[PDB]
């Protein structure tokens, strides 16, 4: 059990809580942005999406990086030539900080096809530091969806796999999921997923660690459930094509419900 | 960053590393004495460097007295500075030259103490140390000891996935790391300040191995060679062969012959081989060894 340390596992929950809150972006910072909008987001996600994929990088580390990204929109204004520069240097920062092996910086200047330059990332990189004030241990879907998990009875790899397909496909899209927590995402996701797969919902036991009732993960789920229906229309495909993997048990390939009931 | 270098007036150099040097700095405005971690940027081809960005971002988040403050980073021209909280002396240093003929029972009871409290904050907050050694122990003027050197720390999940193999100072490796285990956890900290605790008492490492079989059998040496009752999985663990020598278990009294009843219980926890069975930091404040600790608890810091 010490992989899942039993001892610390409450005390790491109540402070990822308490820090999801002080990593959270401002909900609507897309507005106050004069010249990019949520769809450039999307795109920029969906790419690092496959960035990530081209260099075999963490599920954690993509997390990591939007929250970087989100976080320094939040207070930096951007122009459109210049969004993607942000997301190379987040990218970089997350695989720094998350990856065994990190891609070197030539690496990352190699993916932008040499819009820009390594002294630009590099730049960007500290000006991102500098934004953020280091504050890069940030609590993500991911590391709440692993806990959640431990609460399956049995455990069932589908639902892990849809889980956190589900939990991706809520990055593209700051409208509206900026508005959620890491936690509550990952919730309607675990939920959303064990729903999917085995008919069952969110169990008593999370109730309990979290705190969260289906009636206060039903907005959220409300929209998760739309993302859904819809994975297969989005203009952005990355996370479906990605999750056709037999790495991910293929379940970009499983069908939603028609309703939650 | 409310701080810049004009404030600060070097006093010594006090150490050396990887990205840099450390000075003993005074505050000219305030009085206050710091430690100056210098990374240099401008060397580095690769940007910020991966232990640097860990070891600030990790430090921010822990702020207890067992824990060497992080007060400041200054980001200046292709130059980062760390200023942190000055202790005076490390373990190694303090136990190489004044506790020639012993460490007291009393202080090597409260340096413990201490230590557990700072690595049971750590692993509270989701951050494993994975390079515990007397060298990265600070102790002050006033009794403190503090854990230091977060540049091997790493924020893990829960549960924890794969990450670097080969970490921790070999001597404080815990065996499922030199087995090459797919997975490790607070587990190796605990291994780490279990050596520590019985290099306190000796003054000498347990297992100085000089490679990482030399070390795995230094280990089995002492605490005999795992096996299947002892430690489930150990047989299956990649780097576990069946040639290995099986070793008798010898009794623990003669591991450390100094170390009372208490002592030897609380150590036989920290260097159990099953990483399940390891005591945790938590569990190890309360254990008995610890009953006449009264040296009160060192201050915040802010
Ligand atoms: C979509 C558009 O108008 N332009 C654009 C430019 C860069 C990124 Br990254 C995303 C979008
Ligand atoms: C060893 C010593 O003199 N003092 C000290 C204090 C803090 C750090 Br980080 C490194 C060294
Ligand atoms: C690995 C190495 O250097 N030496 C060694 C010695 C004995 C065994 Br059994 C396995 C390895």
């Amino acid at each position: 059990g010490v992989n899942e340390v039993p001892d610390y596992h409450e005390d790491i929950h109540t402070y990822l809580r308490e820090m999801e809150v002080k990593c959270k972006p401002k909900v609507g910072y897309m507005k106050k942005q004069p010249d990019i909008t949520n769809s450039m987001r999307a795109i920029l996600v969906d790419w690092l999406v496959e960035v990530g994929e081209e260099y075999k990088l963490q599920n954690e580390t993509l997390h990591l990086a939007v929250n970087y990204i989100d976080r320094f929109l939040s207070s930096m204004s951007v122009l459109r030539g210049k969004l993607q520069l942000v997301g190379t240097a987040a990218m970089l920062l997350a695989s720094k900080f998350e990856e065994i092996y990190p891609p070197e910086v030539a690496e990352f200047v190699y993916i932008t096809d040499d819009t820009y330059t390594k002294k630009q990332v590099l730049r960007m990189e500290h000006l991102v530091l500098k934004v953020l004030a280091f504050d890069l241990a940030a609590p993500t879907i991911n590391q709440f969806l692993t806990q959640y998990f431990l609460h399956q009875q049995p455990a069932n790899c589908k639902v892990e796999s849809l889980a956190m397909f589900l939990g991706e496909l809520s990055l593209i899209d700051a409208d509206p999921y900026l508005k959620y927590l890491p936690s509550v995402i990952a919730a309607a996701a675990f939920h959303l997923a064990l729903y999917t797969v085995t008919g069952q919902s969110w169990p008593e036991s999370l109730v309990q660690k979290t705190g969260y009732t289906l009636e206060t993960l039903k907005p959220c789920l409300l929209d998760l459930h739309q993302t859904y229906l819809r994975a297969p229309q989005h203009a952005q495909q990355s996370i479906r094509e990605k999750y056709k993997n037999s790495k991910y048990h293929g379940v970009s390939l499983l069908n939603p419900p028609e309703t939650l009931n | 960053g409310p701080g810049s270098m004009e404030n600060f007036q070097k006093v010594e150099k006090i150490g050396e590393g990887t990205y840099g040097v450390v000075y003993k700095a005074r505050n000219k405005l305030t009085g206050e004495v710091v430690a100056l971690k210098k990374i240099r940027l401008d060397t580095e081809t690769e940007g910020v460097p991966s232990t640097a960005i860990r070891e600030i971002s990790l430090l921010k988040e822990l702020n207890h007295p067992n824990i060497v403050k992080l007060l400041d980073v200054i980001h200046t021209e292709n130059k980062l500075y760390l200023v942190f909280e000055f202790l005076h002396q490390d373990l190694k240093k303090f136990m190489d030259a004044s506790a020639l003929t012993g460490i007291p029972l009393p202080l090597i009871k409260s340096y413990l103490f201490q230590l557990l409290q700072g690595l049971a904050f750590c692993h509270s907050h989701r951050v494993l140390h994975r390079d515990l050694k007397p060298q990265n122990l600070l102790i002050n003027t006033e009794g403190a000891i503090k854990l230091a050197d977060f540049g091997l720390a790493r924020a893990f999940g829960v549960p924890v996935r794969t990450y670097t193999h080969e970490v921790v100072t070999l001597w404080y490796r815990a065996p499922e790391i030199l087995l090459g285990c797919k997975y490790y956890s607070t587990a190796v900290d605990i291994w780490s300040l279990g050596c520590i605790f019985a290099e306190m008492v000796t003054r000498r490492a347990l297992f100085p191995g000089d490679s990482e079989i030399d070390q795995l059998f230094r280990i089995f040496r002492t605490l005999g060679t795992p096996d299947e009752v002892v430690w489930p999985g150990v047989t299956s663990m990649p780097d576990y062969k069946p040639s290995f020598p099986k070793w008798a278990r010898q009794d623990f009294s003669k591991v450390v012959p100094p170390l009372d009843e208490d002592g030897r219980s609380l150590l036989s926890q920290m260097l159990h081989y099953d990483p399940n069975k390891r005591i945790s930091a938590k569990a190890a404040l309360a254990h008995p060894f610890f009953q006449d600790v009264t040296k009160p608890v060192p201050h915040l810091r802010l």
